[PDB]
C-alpha cells in the first residue's frame, strides 16, 4: 500500500491455457509457436518505449537469472546479508519489470522501484554468478541503470511530456507544443504516427531539428519499397526542419519477421498467409499502409482456430495519444464461450438503432463483425486486456469491417472476488457484487466492444471536398443546424482529440455498455431473464460508480492529469450520474473498522431507469455528435468538464482520493506459459503463480538467443542515450 | 481499442 513500490504479497496468477492447447493440431501448434516467438520478441521493444533505463534493467535481470534461478540466487543474496523479505521484494520488482516490459506500470503509468536498500542489492548483483562470468557487462549495466532503478524524483514518478514527466516516445526536451507540431506535419504528409517516435535536437545555434523515426528492420540503405523510402528525406514544416528516418528497433523487428516468415509456412489459409506477408512488409519497410493491408486481410480471416494480431496497435501510453505501443497476441478460439457473443452479433444491427442518435450519425452499412471468445497462449507487451476491438484503423472499421475479441481465460483471473478486497461497498452490496461480478462483466464487455467501439459514423472529406455523408440533409441534433465540422484528409480520431482521444472513446463505449444493459433482449443473449436480469443490471451499474471512485488513484492533482484512460472514463460516468442528482448516487466519507478513513457508495436501484437512463442518453448523444463531427473544441469542453477533479462539496473528490490511495489494492501480475519444439512436437511449459514463477517464465522465454537480445536492447538504448 |  505504498506508492511507487510493488507489495511483496502482490497477487500472482497463472494463465490457464492447457486445455485450449490440447485441442490444437500439430500444424496449428507450429503456427502458434512461431507467432508466439514473434510476439515475445517484439514485446521487448516496449522496454525502449517505456523509459531510458528500462532496456538496461531487463538486460541486467535477464543476465542475473540466466546464471542463477530464483532459488540459486536466494542462497547468494541471503549469504550477502539480505533478509528473505528483502529478497522477495527484489523478485517482485523483477517480475514487475517483466510483466510490464518496463519499470512503469502499464495501468497507471507510474514508476515502481525495488522495495529494498540499493546498497544491499548492489552486493547481490556485483557478487552474482552473472557478474563472475561477465564483470564488465554487469558492472556497466549497474553503473548505468542503478540510480534510475531507485530514483523517485518527482519528474520521474509519472510518464509524460514536459520536464515533469518521463517518455521515450519523445526526446526529453519535447513538450506538448512539439508533439502537436509533429502531428500536423504527419497529417500533412499522410504519415501515420503509430510506428513512429519524435526526437528534437538543437544545433550549434540552438535551432531545433526534428526527427520522425519510423520502426523498421531496414535503415537508410536503398530497398525495394518506394512507398516509404520516398518519404525518407528532409522537410520544411512551418519554418521547422523535419527529417523522416527509420530503422527503429531494427534488430528486434528482424527477430520478429524471422518468426512471422516461419509461421507463414503453417498458415491455415491465404488470408492468414497474406496478412503475415504484409505484416512482414510493414515491419521491414516501416509502412503502416502495409500493416493496413495486413489488417484488411486479417478481418477477412473469420473464425480462425488460432487467432492473432501484432504491431504498434494501441496509443494509450503516448502522452500525446497517437503513437502506438508494440503488442502481439496468440490465442485459441473457445467455441463454447464464443456462442453467446455470436448471438449478440446476430441481433447487433437491431440494437444499434436503440442508441441515442439518428442513423445519419451511424455507420452506413452494418458489417457483421467477428466476435469470439479467446483463450490466450501469448500476450506480449506492457499488459493484458479483457477484451479488444481491432483494428484501430477507422477507415477499415466502417468500410471493411472489424473483429471483436473477449479473452475468456483472462476474465477468469480478474474474477478474483474476495469479501475483504471489496472496498467502498455496504454489506448488502458485497454479496450481490460477488454473485454477479462475473456475468455483468461479460455483458458489459460484450456491449463495450461490439455496440460500443463498433458504433459511430465519422464525417470525412476527400482531396476534393465531397463527403461520405450528405451535408444538405444531415442535421446536428444538438443545434438543429447542418453539419459544420468534420474530418479532413489525413486526420484520424487520435490526431484530432489527441490526449483525450483514448479516454473519450473508452467513455463512449462504457456508456453504451450501461445504456444497452437495460435492454431485456440483451439480458437474454447472456440469459438472465428475470430477477437475475435485474440483478446483473444493478451490479453493472454498481460496479461502474464504484470504479469511478476508485479511479481517483490514477489522477495526478499536481499535474491536473489523468493517467489511465478507462478509469478517467469511469470517473466521468460517475460525475454524469452525480450530475443527474435526485439521490441516484451519493458518496459518503466514513470511518473504517480499522480506524482509518473510508467511504461508501450509495446507488438507488429504483432510479436507474428513471434518472440514470435519461442522464446517459443525453450524455451519450452529446458524445457521438462531437465525435462524428470531429468537434475537438466542444469535445474537450464536454469531456474535460466532467473529468475535472476538485474538492468541491458535497463529494470532495480531492479528499476522497487520499482515502482511495490509502485503501488501494495492487493489480495482479499474470504469468504466461511458453512453447518449446522438443523434437517434432510443440510442448506447453507452465509456471508457478508467483514472482519467482514469472521470472522463470522469462528465463525460458528466449532459450536460443537470450544473451543476444540483452546485447541488442543494451546497444539500442545506448544509441539513444543523448535524448534523455 | 481494448478493455482493462
Ligand atoms: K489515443
Ligand atoms: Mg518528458
Ligand atoms: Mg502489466
Ligand atoms: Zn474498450
Amino acid at each position: 500500500d505504498t506508492q511507487y513500490i510493488l507489495p511483496n504479497d502482490i497477487g500472482v496468477s497463472s494463465l490457464d491455457s492447457r486445455e485450449a492447447f490440447r485441442l490444437l493440431s500439430p500444424t496449428e501448434r507450429l503456427y502458434a509457436y512461431h507467432l508466439s516467438r514473434a510476439a515475445w520478441y517484439g514485446g521487448l521493444a516496449v522496454l525502449l518505449q517505456t523509459s531510458p533505463e528500462a532496456p538496461y534493467i531487463y538486460a541486467l535481470l535477464s543476465r542475473l537469472f540466466r546464471a542463477q534461478d530464483p532459488d540459486q540466487l536466494r542462497q547468494h543474496a541471503l549469504a550477502e546479508g539480505l533478509t528473505e523479505e528483502e529478497y522477495q521484494a527484489f523478485l517482485v520488482y523483477a517480475a514487475g519489470v517483466y510483466s510490464n516490459m518496463g519499470n512503469y506500470k502499464s495501468f497507471g503509468d507510474t514508476k515502481f522501484v525495488p522495495n529494498l536498500p540499493k546498497e544491499k542489492l548492489e552486493r547481490v548483483i556485483l557478487g552474482s554468478e552473472a557478474a563472475q562470468q561477465h564483470p564488465e557487462e554487469v558492472r556497466g549495466l549497474w553503473q548505468t541503470c542503478g540510480e534510475l532503478m531507485f530514483s523517485l524524483e518527482p519528474r520521474l514518478r509519472h510518464l509524460g511530456l514536459g520536464k515533469e514527466g518521463i517518455t521515450t516516445y519523445f526526446s526529453g526536451n519535447c513538450t506538448m507544443e512539439d508533439a502537436k507540431l509533429a502531428q500536423d506535419f504527419l497529417d500533412s504528409q499522410n504519415l501515420s504516427a503509430y510506428n513512429t517516435r519524435l526526437f528534437k535536437e538543437v544545433d550549434g545555434c540552438g535551432k531545433p531539428y526534428y526527427e520522425v523515426r519510423l520502426a523498421s528492420v531496414l535503415g537508410s540503405e536503398p530497398s525495394l519499397d518506394s512507398e516509404v523510402t520516398s518519404k525518407l528525406k528532409s522537410y520544411e514544416f512551418r519554418g521547422s526542419p523535419f527529417q523522416v528516418t527509420r530503422g527503429d528497433y531494427a534488430p528486434i523487428l528482424q527477430k520478429v519477421v524471422e518468426q512471422l516468415e516461419k509461421a507463414k509456412a503453417y498458415a491455415a489459409n491465404s488470408h492468414q498467409g497474406q496478412m503475415l506477408a504484409q505484416y512482414i512488409e510493414s515491419f521491414t519497410q516501416g509502412s503502416i499502409e502495409a500493416h493496413k493491408r495486413g489488417s484488411r486481410f486479417w478481418i477477412q480471416d473469420k473464425g480462425p482456430i488460432v487467432e492473432s494480431y501484432i504491431g504498434f496497435i494501441e496509443s494509450y501510453r503516448d502522452p500525446f495519444g497517437s503513437r502506438g505501443e508494440f503488442e502481439g497476441f496468440v490465442a485459441v478460439v473457445n467455441k463454447a464461450m464464443s456462442a453467446k457473443f455470436e448471438r449478440l452479433v446476430a441481433s447487433a444491427e437491431q440494437l444499434l438503432k436503440e442508441l441515442p442518435w439518428p442513423p445519419t450519425f451511424e455507420k452506413d452499412k452494418f458489417l457483421t463483425p467477428d466476435f469470439t471468445s479467446l483463450d490466450v497462449l501469448t500476450f506480449a507487451g506492457s499488459g493484458i486486456p479483457a477484451g479488444i476491438n481491432i483494428p484501430n484503423y477507422d477507415d477499415l472499421r466502417q468500410t471493411e469491417g472489424f473483429k471483436n475479441v473477449s479473452l475468456g481465460n483472462v476474465l477468469a483471473v480478474a474474477y478474483a472476488t474476495q469479501r475483504e478486497k471489496l472496498t467502498f461497498l455496504e454489506e448488502d452490496d458485497k454479496d450481490l457484487y460477488i454473485l454477479w461480478k462475473g456475468p455483468s462483466f461479460d455483458v458489459q464487455v460484450g456491449l463495450h466492444a461490439l455496440l460500443g467501439h463498433g458504433s459511430g459514423k465519422l464525417f470525412v472529406q476527400d482531396e476534393k471536398g465531397a463527403f461520405n455523408f450528405d451535408q444538405e440533409t444531415v442535421i446536428n441534433p444538438e443545434t438543429g443546424e447542418q453539419i459544420q465540422s468534420w474530418y479532413r484528409c489525413g486526420e484520424t480520431w487520435d490526431s484530432k482529440f489527441s490526449t483525450i482521444a483514448s479516454s473519450y472513446e473508452e467513455c463512449r463505449a462504457e456508456s453504451v455498455g450501461l445504456y444497452l444493459s437495460l435492454h431485456p433482449q440483451v439480458l437474454e443473449i447472456f440469459g438472465f431473464e428475470g430477477a437475475d436480469a435485474e440483478d446483473v443490471i444493478y451490479v453493472n451499474w454498481l460496479n461502474m460508480v464504484r470504479a469511478g471512485l476508485l479511479a481517483l488513484e490514477f489522477y495526478t492533482p499536481e499535474a491536473f492529469n489523468w493517467r489511465q484512460a478507462h478509469m478517467q472514463a469511469r470517473f466521468v460516468i460517475l460525475r454524469v450520474l452525480l450530475e443527474a442528482g435526485e439521490g441516484l448516487v451519493t458518496i459518503t466519507p466514513t470511518t473504517g473498522s480499522d480506524g482509518r478513513p473510508d467511504a461508501r457508495v450509495r446507488l438507488d436501484r429504483s432510479k436507474i431507469r428513471s434518472v440514470g437512463k435519461p442522464a446517459l442518453e443525453r450524455f451519450l448523444r452529446r458524445l457521438q455528435v462531437l465525435k462524428s463531427t470531429g468537434d475537438v473544441a466542444g469535445g474537450r469542453a464536454l469531456y474535460e468538464g466532467y473529468a475535472t477533479v476538485t474538492d468541491a462539496p458535497p463529494e470532495s473528490f480531492l479528499t476522497l482520493r487520499d482515502t482511495v490511495l490509502l485503501r488501494k489494492e495492487s493489480r495482479k501480475l499474470i504469468v504466461q506459459p511458453n512453447t518449446r519444439l522438443e523434437g517434432s512436437d510443440v510442448q506447453l511449459l507452465e509456471y508457478e503463480a508467483s514472482a519467482a514463477g514469472l521470472i522463470r517464465s522469462f528465463s525460458e522465454r528466449f532459450p536460443e538467443d537470450g544473451p543476444e537480445l540483452e546485447e541488442i536492447l543494451t546497444q539500442l538504448a545506448t544509441a539513444d542515450a543523448r535524448f534523455w | 481499442y481494448p478493455f482493462f
